[PDB]
RNA sequence: GAUGUUGGAUCAGGACACCCAAAUGGUGCAGCCGCUAUUAAAGGUUCGUUUGUUCAACGAUUAAAGUCCUACGUGAUCUGAG
């Protein structure tokens, strides 16, 4: 038996071609449309806010960068990061994880069934989402809990706060040694011959081996990084978009990872937020499509006048 | 960025400013500690052999949005106690100078025309 | 730099015996519907393209025939023709090209 | 490095990448369909598509008119490609080009080659890739299915 | 006679690089919520403009300037156009960001289109083409719905200039370059030429679908 | 039957017999500077004119512009003014 290699799409014919997707695209919006609803479902129970607690995050999707003013004149840049299709999918009980916190898995993007493994493709049909692109794992405190399979919306970091974001920084492949770590070179023009680049003595006589530590040219980029203390400007409360602050580590377009901030300045600030979470079925209220922090120029305005 | 041996023009109206040399007058130092100077920032100036101080006015680099951005690089003749050694400025001078008054006030005061 | 030691052949079977320098099996090849002859999956058939490349350098050359010279190509469309036919109205007006060989079971009339 | 660039770089530079380019826009034109290396049938391409795009402008737009003259070499071929090969795409936007791989080529170079062709030419058919027929044990499978969402609606 | 054609202000136009389209759609309904309030009038490089910021510094609160418009570039709330003028003998630059809300009044005293995109050439240039009357009126348009384009050549300082003019790259067609050059130069500047450019099909920006697209979506804007 | 030798360039590993930063004792310490002594090596320790020059003088500064060892570190990485 020398089996052959097998794609989806290779056996079908011209008739059950867009048959297949369109039964796929149709049981993919009944599937999603349905978990719609959280808290007339199964709802978990809603635990109060005690002050060593810590929230569960988002994955977003890197849009781009904009300019933004403050009612004070200076100017941000700030970076758009969208909420695409949010779910927690596991969930790992207190002394299954760290033995210290809980561990909630949340799902990003949504992907083809086609491309996904076996194993993968059953772990999202005990659950009834379509498969996510990007999954990762935010460790969360008892009183935090939510149930595998719940929307995550964008408004989940109401403005002004501090955010943290983890994302896989620009890939910039095999670099010399003047890229990667920023070594000055070898003068240009003095008789130096074919050294402009290279990173010099590596090491010491005596010790006759070159140190474990040492800077040498090698992989640049594609690596986990995170940015801390961001402060969130404005969100939009239908395309569910968050206005960060400054940059995020990742290309645009990319995959990006938000949490509240562990820096220990901002450690009990998460009193005033929706605390399992974000419930637009609960509240029974319009949310404004704009939320805006108090220093922000809004987008119409006075025009700005000192005095 | 202005930084040492840049070749400045003195605008205040002063005695070593106006009369000639042989050589145009050369910034020895930037009392940042990086090496290079901005408007508001302060120079040490070689001018007729002797080294006065200086404050910079405008320069020729690109800087934030909405800065005016000045065809020559142009300093004002200025001694320790922070006086300037000349009595008006005529090319215009950065509103932003505005700013600081502490230090700058005096030469804000002989200043004539704001951009 | 030169090399400090001749190396034994146990380390040169090891390096050059390695999983990564054997040739890996294609598991992608099939038999063509026609000819029945191998082909890759992916990639046209071998022996029908051979045909079908044949068949159109022949008609180039009967086609660079009825062309007399280098310069000069014709404004009409073109129709190719085999024994035993003759031009339908839809492709009169055009350019037609007269073959010996009766039309090949592969090309179509259309 | 290399991050979203369009255009692969081939012969001795630019200039010499926009020659390889238009004798091979002119084989395409004059011969309807030709055999060239992967990476440069597969770079011709788009511009094989645009040039008739233009053809489309009309013959008298003279942006159209300068342009049909550096890209076609031979001279003959710009009637041709005004008057004969403009004309036939019509209702199609994007449809023009079919572009295929060839098994590698015979000498001992073995490059990865590709065919390159205009849609409607007259010439034999290239023997194109099969769909799977519909009587096929999995198609016919699929059938009841597409019946069965038919009459529950 | 109706001669009709729309002018849409540059910055509407989206760069060719490939980020979401959701992005744009969110830059231009800023950028049009802040059209409603500060009114934005059309204007090309070259045109003469005088603009009123909020100055925190000064006493009155007004800072006045006037310009050509010497370049613009941009998209979305980040557009921004560059004013160049001659107070007193100094050359003077300012680069002001369109859609900032420290501005308060754009005004157009005379609406220009000379020969060139872009000007940075005025920096070589005399000094007379840099220099403006600060007060001078408003001269205004006649609806000729024809933007008046000013043939002008301009004399140069001797060399070097800030940038080389004369090569291909920047084809320029505003200066003076039998007065400024030798033909011996102007040999030398034809090396750098690269006339398959112009050919390159493929390097070729398409824009039309986008235009009517957010066209539409300006008039859709106006409606509401 | 060769361990290629001064000074720079680049990149520095280490000692502590601290030049800065950090806690302190004593003073012929009122405070401001200081002068001495104890404990502390994670991090710093500038740019120029003249000399091939390390050293040294001199200009301008810095919180400081340490003393050393590593084949007077480092030429199958570079430079040869000496
Ligand atoms: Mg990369
Ligand atoms: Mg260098
Ligand atoms: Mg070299
Ligand atoms: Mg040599
Ligand atoms: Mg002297
Ligand atoms: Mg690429
Ligand atoms: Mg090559
Ligand atoms: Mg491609
Ligand atoms: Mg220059
Ligand atoms: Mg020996
Ligand atoms: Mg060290
Ligand atoms: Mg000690
Ligand atoms: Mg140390
Ligand atoms: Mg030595
Ligand atoms: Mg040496
Ligand atoms: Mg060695
Ligand atoms: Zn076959």
């Amino acid at each position: 038996h020398g089996k052959s290699v097998t794609w989806w799409d290779e056996h079908l014919s011209e008739e059950n071609v867009p048959f297949v997707k369109q039964l796929v695209s149709d049981e993919n919006k009944a599937q999603l449309a349905s978990k719609l609803c959280p808290l007339k479902d199964e709802p978990w129970p809603i635990h109060p806010w005690e002050p060593g607690s810590s929230r569960v995050g988002l994955i977003a999707l890197k849009l781009g960068m904009m300019p933004l003013w403050t009612k004070d004149g200076q100017k941000h840049v700030v970076t758009l990061l969208q909420v695409q299709d949010c779910h927690v999918l596991k969930y790992t009980p207190k002394e299954n994880h760290n033995g210290r916190m809980a561990a909630l898995t949340v799902g990003g993007k949504t992907v083809s069934h086609f491309h996904k493994s076996a194993s993968i493709l059953e772990f999202y049909q005990e659950l009834g989402l379509p498969p996510k692109q990007k999954v990762k794992i935010f460790n969360v405190t008892e009183n935090a809990v939510i149930k595998p399979g719940t929307p995550l919306y964008a408004a989940h970091f109401r403005p002004g706060q501090y955010v943290d974001v983890t994302a896989k920084t620009i890939g910039k492949g095999f670099q010399g040694v003047m890229r990667r770590w920023g070594f000055k070179g070898q003068p240009a023009t003095h008789g130096q011959t074919k050294t402009h680049r290279r990173p010099g003595a590596i090491s010491t006589g005596d010790v006759a081996r070159v140190w474990p530590g040492t800077k040498m040219p090698g992989q640049l980029g594609n690596i986990d990084r995170t940015a801390f203390g961001l402060k969130v400007w404005r969100i939009n409360t239908k395309h569910n978009i968050i206005y960060v602050n400054g940059s995020v580590p990742g290309h645009k377009n990319c995959l990006v990872k938000i949490k509240d901030s562990k820096l220990p300045a901002y450690k009990d600030f998460c009193k005033n937020l929706p605390f399992p979470t974000y419930f637009p079925d609960g509240d029974e209220e319009a949310l404004p499509e704009d939320l805006y922090d108090e220093n922000v120029c809004q987008p119409g305005a006075p025009s700005i006048t000192f005095t | 960025a202005i930084q040492k041996m840049t070749r400045v023009r003195v605008v205040d109206n002063s005695a070593l400013g106006t009369t000639p040399y042989h050589r145009p007058p050369r910034c020895i130092h930037v009392y940042n500690k990086t090496g290079v100077g901005k408007v508001g920032d302060r120079i040490l100036l070689a001018i007729r052999g002797q080294k006065k101080k200086a404050l910079i006015v405008g320069h020729r680099m690109p800087g934030p949005r909405m800065t005016p951005r000045f065809d020559s690089n142009n300093v004002v003749l200025l001694e320790d106690n922070g006086n300037p050694v000349g009595t008006r400025i005529k090319t215009p001078i950065p509103s932003s100078l505005r700013q600081r008054e502490g230090e700058f006030s005096k030469v804000l005061a002989i200043a004539q025309n704001f951009v | 730099a030169a090399p400090k030691n001749r190396r034994s052949i146990e380390v040169n079977r090891c390096r050059r015996r390695n999983p990564q320098k054997l040739i890996k099996v294609k598991n992608n090849i099939d038999v063509c519907p026609e000819c029945g002859h191998l082909k890759q999956k992916h990639i046209l058939c071998g022996y029908c393209y051979e045909k079908v490349r044949k068949e159109t350098a022949e008609i180039r050359r009967q086609m660079g025939k009825q062309e007399g010279g280098p310069f000069r190509a014709p404004t009409t469309e073109t129709v190719v023709l085999y024994s035993g036919e003759t031009p339908s109205e839809q492709d009169q007006g055009k350019r037609i090209i007269e073959r010996e060989r009766k039309r090949p079971s592969w090309f179509t009339q259309n | 490095i290399s991050h979203g660039r369009v255009f692969r770089r081939l012969g001795l530079g630019p200039e010499s990448r926009i020659h390889l380019l238009q004798n091979l826009l002119t084989g395409l034109v004059r011969h309807e369909r030709i055999e060239a290396s992967w990476a440069r049938v597969d770079e011709l391409r788009g511009y094989a598509e645009k040039l008739i795009d233009y053809g489309k402008l009309g013959d008298t737009n003279e942006r159209a008119m300068r342009m049909a003259d550096f890209w076609l070499t031979e001279k003959d071929l710009i009637p041709k490609l005004f008057q004969v090969l403009a004309p036939r795409f019509q209702g199609q936007n994007g449809g023009y080009t079919r572009m295929l791989q060839i098994p590698n080529r015979n000498e001992q170079d073995r490059a990865k080659m590709a065919v390159i062709e205009y849609k409607g030419n007259c010439l034999p058919p290239l023997p194109l890739p099969r769909r799977d027929s519909n009587l096929t044990l999995l198609n016919q499978l699929l059938q009841g299915l597409r019946q069965d969402q038919e009459a529950s609606s | 006679q109706r001669p009709e054609t729309r002018f849409l202000s540059p910055e509407f136009i989206p760069p060719r690089g490939r980020t979401n389209p959701l992005k744009f759609q969110i830059e231009r309904k800023d950028m049009l919520e802040r059209r409603k309030i500060l009114h934005i009038p059309e204007f090309y490089v070259g045109s003469i403009l005088r603009v009123t910021t909020a100055d925190p510094y000064a006493s009155a609160k007004t800072s006045q300037f006037l310009g050509i418009c010497i370049q613009r570039s941009g998209s979305g709330l980040g557009a921004t156009f560059i004013l160049r003028n001659t107070i007193e003998g100094q050359g003077v630059e300012i680069c002001f960001e369109l859609y900032n809300p420290r501005i308060q009044e754009i005004q157009v005293v005379k609406l220009e289109k000379r020969l060139d995109n872009s000007l940075l050439y005025l920096r070589d240039a005399l000094p007379e083409y840099s220099t403006f009357d600060v007060n001078m009126k408003p001269i205004t348009q006649e609806f000729n719905q024809e933007v008046p384009v000013n043939q002008l050549k301009v004399k140069m300082k001797p060399k070097p200039w800030s940038k080389r003019w004369e090569r291909p790259k920047f084809n320029i067609k505003g200066i003076r370059f039998d007065l400024c050059l030798t033909e011996e130069q102007m040999r030398e500047a034809q090396k750098w030429s690269q006339p398959w450019l112009e050919f390159d099909m493929m390097r070729e920006y398409d824009t039309s679908k986008i235009e009517a697209a957010i066209w539409d979506e300006i008039e859709a804007s106006k409606n509401s």
